[PDB]
C-alpha cells in the first residue's frame, strides 16, 4: 500500500501591550514644558526694554 | 496655564501599572489518502489411509 498526506496550515498572533510607568520625577522636568516656549516670544518678539 | 495638575491623588509610590492583550487565528488542514492492494494464495495437499 501506498499512503499520501497533505498538512495545510497556517497560524496568526496579535500582541499588544500598554505599559505606562509613572516615575516621580517626570513632572519635574514636565515643570516647564510651556515656559520654553513661551518666553520664547519675549525672546524674538516683543522689546526687552522698559 | 501650566498643566502641572498634581494636587490630588498623587499616587508616585511607582505603581507600575500593565497591560497585556493578545489575540490568535489558527487554522488547518489536512489530506490523507491510503491505498491497500494485497492478495493470497495457498495448496492443501492432503491424505488420509483408513
Amino acid at each position: 500500500q501506498n499512503a499520501k498526506r497533505n498538512q495545510n496550515q497556517k497560524g496568526n498572533a496579535k500582541g499588544t501591550q500598554f505599559t505606562k510607568q509613572y516615575l516621580i520625577d517626570n513632572i519635574d522636568k514636565a515643570y516647564d514644558l510651556r515656559k520654553k516656549i513661551l518666553n520664547e516670544f519675549d525672546k524674538k518678539c516683543f522689546l526687552q526694554i522698559w | 496655564c501650566i498643566t502641572h495638575e498634581d494636587y490630588l491623588n498623587v499616587v508616585y509610590s511607582s505603581s507600575e501599572v500593565e497591560k497585556y492583550l493578545q489575540s490568535q487565528g489558527f487554522t488547518e488542514h489536512n489530506e490523507d489518502t491510503t491505498s491497500n492492494t494485497d492478495e493470497t494464495s495457498n495448496q492443501n495437499a492432503t491424505s488420509l489411509d483408513n
